[PDB]
């Protein structure tokens, strides 16, 4: 929003961003601080990005780039929190006796040789007849 | 008929039971009077063939009240491109000994044209199948007429969507699956020749014969039946054939 | 004869039409739609067109998620046991059917605060022998988003609204203009039409 | 249209653009902003694609981003409406007409035979028992 | 926000006539862009959901009886109710379906008149078991009185007391389409025994006088 | 532990494999040999694409595999 | 045809969370609003906040904010409800529903309805007190009884007369609540040919602390 008669003019927010159409410069030149400035022009073309409720669990949202950045918490892992795993297969040793096979945070149990676990996992058997 | 629910009494007329020696071996389906429809694998190593009876319009087991039409069979109708032991061309027809006599609970089903059941009849994917199958993949046999809701796929859509299981049979042109991919809903093992009847406007028709399927109701698969558009014209032929003195034969096909 | 591909809805009010690419040669098209527990209802036989109108059954209900598939009949007869197919994406006409680009209707300043009214553009969506206004299916979830500028160097100063109707203040200094937007805030994917055609006083 | 040298007075948006048919440069002149001028050029210049009258059998028109939308009536479909609904009384058309049997004859719309047990009434579509036991009806149900 | 006055709290009606129902609210519903009203009108039957029964305050859901009808345009909005049967007692619902936050009504209990009956009041002194545990609450309770509004006034030795008391009304029964307010007073055992005289008055509309009931306690 | 169990002495390979069901949907009361409980029991046979484990009856069910 | 089928009743302890479920079952879950209505006894209808499944848009009312959460999962077609640190107002029920076709069409198809209690009493059976009139020189023909129910927990309690026989002309009225307790009371006029006369008795059964109490109605009171 380089007018005429400008620049040499006091900054101005709304007279340059809002009622005409300031560039970046104009931003800073009002705002100094660049982070502050960011706080608006990731506003300024970027509308909003995070208006609905795409990252589930509680997810706050800073809303920078149109890449809509979201902040997740713990418990949940992902971007937008929705990998609902309980962050290990530590839990019961992943419902079993030994251990789980932390296969990228899955749930796939296993047993000691010769003790052959069940399909979804329980507690360790003997294999054969005289284990 | 696993996930099934009971068909009240006389709500599945055209279901028929086979006996051998009494004992439960197949189902059935009643075409007009004498004919009779069940997969052709029900009788394959079954030795003194004149203990073959026909019970239709059954409705509980451990009961003999008056709605128990009992007949013979003379006479079973394979086609003879079907192999012993194997899936491929499961349907038989069977000449009754002795003419049954209808009744409310005796109402014949009969097949469609081979071109209304290709067209029309394949299109609804809203059809009941009914027997009096087990109720588990180990086995209870239900006493009570079981029946069951069943949907349609087409061959491709069960290649693609069921599990790819390599040993099981392959799907023909003779064959279309049916089933629910979740494992609720499935006939088990005393259904084979069991009717997959397919409501349409105020008429049921014959589109399919329950033939196989690997386990009851696994995970991801389907119940392989038995597309009877491929043979109606060939039973439609047969059915108004002269009798003939054999007791198994296998009549050509196409 | 070969299986036709790259199946697309292209609807805007709900005026849906089904597109596939593989040109015709030697071979012609059959496309049937059905709900998730529905009946295959068959459309457009034997036809040449690489595209079908579905409009008159997504019609009939608009909320239910429908599944489309398209045969390849060969050219001259049916098949030898199966015809060749390819179905098509799941398509929920409530969720997904773009919205029209609205136009502006009127706009009048009264006092010093102008009133930007919108016109509502129907759908293809039927009732008792009329459509369906663009309000009567949507409702509570069809917001409008302005944008209000002097006439020289822009300046969107962007407004939203819960209806037909705009009620702002200017400063009584320069013709504004006016630009609405129909946004439906519960979606997830087309939630934004494309801005009106620009009208200014 | 008045020329003048146009370029010295700032121009409003109406007076040069929504008035004379401007080109890109006097827009992005006006705007000065590259993002929104081209989000103004593509629903300005867009240009109305309803100048060839697309939709037949009576269908209206309505015009949008480089597209239109033909509100067909109700007795057609089509995108330009082009196809007769009530010409397609085949007996592709879902069993088309015949309750029972549809037959394609040959250059004549098609006949409804139906099945053995049943006969055909007036109306010449549907078909109802002639026996006491039809095919797969149900008497319990009635 | 939008408020939503139901103009009759509760009102009654012999089965049979027509009766209208008000529900105004302070931000106009018709929406300028197609001409509708967005209120939507809902039955409730004590112990059962709310059915609908209007929705764009004139259209009928599918299975609506024939005699519901909206009206109104604007803030005020009626529904009608013709030839009034035993299952339209019920309590109704307007709603603001226009704007968020949705807000509901007041509600409008709907009442079976009956002939009015006076009361039949009788006072109760405690149990034999009620003063061995250690408790004094003297019951005095009414029966078949109408219409619904009644006033009770509880007395101790002359003395009107307002602590301490319970009341409890019934719904209307199907015999007799009455309620029976039961007022109780609870008190421990030296209270009870620092007074003698109890007495609870019983002042309805069925008459002008309150019908006296009382016991001592020098008597028990 | 270390039980003393005959190992059957497999004079026939094809009735020591397991019960195969089969994928038909019939019900014949066939019989197979069982590798655990030293009887040629009862089976439920789907009738077709099963193993070599199926009998018609007990007489050949003990024949062809338990050493006479 | 459609139907909502919600939780089943809960009793929690003040501080604790509940957590309400609705499955629906026979349309399309994704494409309709499910609303969720809070109806305290005696204070009507009050809308909380619905949530459209898959999208995930939410609306809560402004006086729920924090209070209620509104989940939804699609795979299983249920919704979910969870209201956080219950105080002794959110005893009341509550219902989910499913918003009609054509646009702010109300709620088409209602749920069951989710009875919630939260208080901090405990499970006790009553001790019920029976009731009998005082000097009383009228006595006519018409007698009224009656069995004060005090100092029970939960609700609610079964009361009738002569093991049901002497059903006809009873009022039981609703179990009014005081220090933290409920009382409830049932009363019964018959004719004098059976009171003062034999065994005139009320039968209590509190189904949760499995009591049966049979009290009799005795004179001198
Ligand atoms: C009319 O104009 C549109 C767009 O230019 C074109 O798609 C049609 O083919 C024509 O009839
Ligand atoms: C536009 O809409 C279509 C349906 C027809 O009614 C036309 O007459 C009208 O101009
Ligand atoms: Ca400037
Ligand atoms: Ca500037
Ligand atoms: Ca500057
Ligand atoms: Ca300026
Ligand atoms: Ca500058
Ligand atoms: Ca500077
Ligand atoms: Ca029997
Ligand atoms: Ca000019
Ligand atoms: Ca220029
Ligand atoms: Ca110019
Ligand atoms: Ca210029
Ligand atoms: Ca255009
Ligand atoms: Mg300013
Ligand atoms: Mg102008
Ligand atoms: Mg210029
Ligand atoms: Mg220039």
């Amino acid at each position: 929003a380089n007018s005429f008669l400008e620049e040499m003019k006091k900054g101005h927010l709304e007279r340059e961003c809002m009622e005409e159409t300031c560039s970046y410069e104009e931003a800073r030149e009002v705002f100094e601080d660049s982070d502050k400035t960011n706080e608006f022009w990731n506003k300024y073309k970027d509308g909003d990005q995070c208006e609905t409720s795409p990252c589930q669990n509680q997810g706050k949202c800073k809303d920078g780039l149109g890449e809509y950045t979201c902040t997740c918490l713990e418990g949940f892992e992902g971007k937008n929190c929705e990998l609902f795993t309980r962050k290990l297969c530590s839990l019961d040793n992943g419902d079993c006796d030994q251990f789980c096979h932390e296969e990228q945070n899955s749930v796939v149990c296993s047993c000691a040789r010769g003790y052959t676990l069940a399909d979804n996992g329980k507690a360790c058997i003997p294999t054969g007849p005289y284990p | 008929i696993v996930g099934g629910k009971v068909c009240p009494k006389g709500e599945c007329p055209w279901q028929v039971l086979l006996l051998v020696n009494g004992a439960q071996l197949c189902g059935g389906t009643l075409i007009n009077t004498i004919w009779v429809v069940s997969a052709a694998h029900c009788f394959d190593k079954i030795k003194n063939w004149r203990n073959l009876i026909a019970v239709l319009g059954e409705h509980d087991l451990s009961e003999h009240d008056g709605d128990e039409q009992s007949r013979r069979v003379a006479q079973v109708i394979i086609p003879s491109t079907y192999v012993p032991g194997t899936t491929n061309h499961d349907i038989a027809l069977l000449r009754l000994h002795q003419p049954v006599v209808l009744t409310d609970h005796v109402v014949p089903l009969c097949l469609p044209e081979r071109t209304f059941s290709e067209r029309t009849l394949a299109f609804v994917r809203f059809s009941l199948v009914s027997g009096w199958g087990q109720l588990l993949d180990r086995g209870a046999t239900a006493l009570e007429l079981m029946v069951l809701n069943v949907p349609r796929l087409m061959t491709q859509d069960c290649l693609q969507q069921s599990r790819k299981v390599g040993d099981s049979p392959n799907i023909t042109e003779y064959m279309f699956c049916a089933g629910y991919s979740d494992g609720s809903k499935d006939s088990c093992k005393g259904d084979s020749g069991g009717p997959h009847a397919t409501h349409y406007r105020g008429t049921w028709y014959l589109t399919g014969i329950v033939s196989w399927g690997q386990g009851c109701a696994t995970v991801g698969h389907f119940g392989v039946y038995t597309r009877v558009s491929q043979y109606i014209e060939w039973l439609q032929k047969l059915m108004r054939s002269e009798p003939r003195p054999g007791v198994l034969l296998r009549a050509p096909f196409p | 004869t070969v299986a036709a591909y790259n199946l697309t809805w292209k609807s805007t009010n709900f005026k849906t039409i089904l597109e596939w690419e593989p040109k015709p040669v030697n071979q012609v098209y059959t496309v049937q739609i059905s709900t998730k527990s529905g009946d295959w209802k068959s459309k457009c036989f034997y036809t040449t067109d690489t595209e079908c109108d579905l409009t008159d059954e997504i019609v009939k209900d608009v909320k239910q998620t429908y599944l489309a598939r398209v045969f390849s009949y060969p050219a001259g007869n049916g098949s030898a046991g199966e015809p060749l197919y390819e179905n098509s994406p799941e398509f929920t006409p409530y969720l997904e059917t773009n919205l029209g680009q609205p136009t502006i209707q009127s706009f009048e300043q009264v006092g010093t605060k102008v009133n930007v009214t919108v016109e509502d553009e129907r759908t293809l969506v039927r009732r008792n022998n009329t459509f369906l206004s663009l309000r009567d299916v949507f409702g509570k979830d069809l917001i409008y988003t302005l944008y209000y500028w002097k006439s020289s160097s822009s300046g969107k100063k962007t407004a939203k609204t819960n209806t037909n109707e705009f009620l702002i203040d200017v400063d009584k200094g320069e013709n504004y203009c006016f630009s609405v937007q129909a946004v439906i805030p519960s979606r997830t994917v087309n939630r934004k039409s494309t801005d009106s055609p620009v009208e200014c006083m | 249209a008045n020329a003048f040298l146009e370029e010295l007075r700032p121009g409003s948006l109406e007076r040069e653009c929504k008035e004379e048919q401007c080109s890109f440069e006097e827009a992005r002149e006006i705007f000065k902003d590259a993002e929104r001028t081209k989000l103004f050029w593509i629903s300005y210049s867009d240009g109305d694609q309803c100048a060839s009258s697309p939709c037949q059998n009576g269908g209206s028109c309505k015009d949008q981003l480089q597209s239109y939308i033909c509100f067909c009536l109700p007795a057609f479909e089509g995108r330009n409406c082009e196809t007769h609904k009530d010409d397609q009384l085949i007996c592709v058309n879902e069993n088309g007409g015949c309750e029972q049997y549809c037959s394609d004859h040959t250059g004549t719309k098609r006949s409804c035979r139906c099945h053995e047990g049943y006969s055909l009434l007036a109306d010449g579509v549907s078909c109802t028992p002639t026996v006491e036991y039809p095919c797969g009806k149900i008497p319990i149900l009635e | 926000d939008i408020v939503m006055t139901q103009s009759p709290s509760s009102l009654t009606v012999t089965a049979g006539e027509k009766v209208t129902m008000s529900c105004k609210s302070s931000q106009s519903l018709l929406s300028s862009g197609n001409q509708k009203n967005y209120l939507t009108w809902y039955q409730q039957i004590p112990g059962q959901p709310p059915k609908l029964l209007i929705y764009w305050a004139s259209t009928r859901e599918s299975g609506v009886p024939d005699r519901f009808t909206g009206s109104g345009s604007g803030t005020d909005f009626t529904l009608t109710i013709n030839s009034v049967q035993a299952e339209d007692l019920a309590v109704y619902y307007c709603q603001n379906d226009y704007t968020y936050p949705l807000t509901f009504g007041a509600g409008t209990k709907l009442e079976l008149k009956r002939a009015d009956a006076a009361p039949t009041v009788s006072i109760f002194p405690p149990s034999s078991e009620q003063l061995t545990s250690g408790g004094a609450s003297v019951v005095c309770f009414l029966n078949n009185f109408y219409p619904k509004d009644i006033n009770v006034k509880w007395k101790i030795d002359g003395s009107e007391r307002q602590n301490g008391v319970l009341n409890s009304a019934t719904d209307q029964d199907s015999k007799d389409s009455t309620y029976s307010m039961s007022s109780t007073l609870t008190l421990t055992k030296d209270e009870y025994e620092r007074h003698n005289s109890y007495t609870c008055e019983a002042t309805h509309k069925t008459s002008t006088s309150p019908i006296v009931k009382s016991f001592n306690r020098n008597e028990c | 532990t270390d039980t003393e169990l005959p190992p059957l002495k497999l004079m026939h390979s094809f009735c020591a494999f397991k019960a195969d069901d089969g994928p038909c949907k019939a019900i014949m009361k066939r019989f197979f040999f069982n590798i655990f409980t030293r009887q040629c029991e009862e089976f439920i046979y789907g009738g077709c694409e099963g193993n070599q484990n199926r009998f018609e009856s007990l007489e050949e069910c003990k024949k062809m595999c338990t050493r006479d | 045809q459609v139907h909502l089928q919600q939780s089943g009743a809960e009793l929690m302890k003040p501080g604790a969370s509940v957590k309400i479920s609705c499955k629906a079952s026979g349309y399309t879950f994704i494409t309709y609003w499910i609303e969720w209505v809070k109806q305290r006894p005696g204070h009507g209808l009050e809308w909380i906040g619905d949530i459209l499944p898959g999208s995930g848009s939410t609306n809560y009312n402004e006086n729920f904010k924090g209070k209620a959460t509104f989940t939804a999962d699609s795979s299983s077609n249920t919704a979910y409800m969870q209201l956080s640190s219950l105080t002794s107002e959110d005893s009341a029920v509550y219902y989910c529903a499913r918003s009609g076709y054509y646009g702010n069409s109300g709620f088409a198809y209602w749920g069951q309805g989710t009875l919630v209690t939260v208080s901090a009493a405990k499970t006790t059976p009553p001790s019920v007190y029976p009731l009998a009139p005082g000097s009383a020189a009228q006595t006519n023909s018409m007698v009224t009884l009656g069995c004060l129910v005090k100092g029970y927990f939960p609700e609610p309690v079964t009361v009738t007369w002569n093991s049901g026989s002497l059903s006809s002309g009873v009022h039981t009225f609703p179990a009014v609540l005081q220090s933290d307790l409920y009382t409830l009371s049932s009363s019964v006029t018959v004719p004098s040919s059976t009171w003062p006369s034999e065994t005139v008795t009320c039968n209590v059964a509190h189904p949760a602390s499995s009591t049966k109490v049979d009290k009799k109605i005795v004179p001198r009171d």
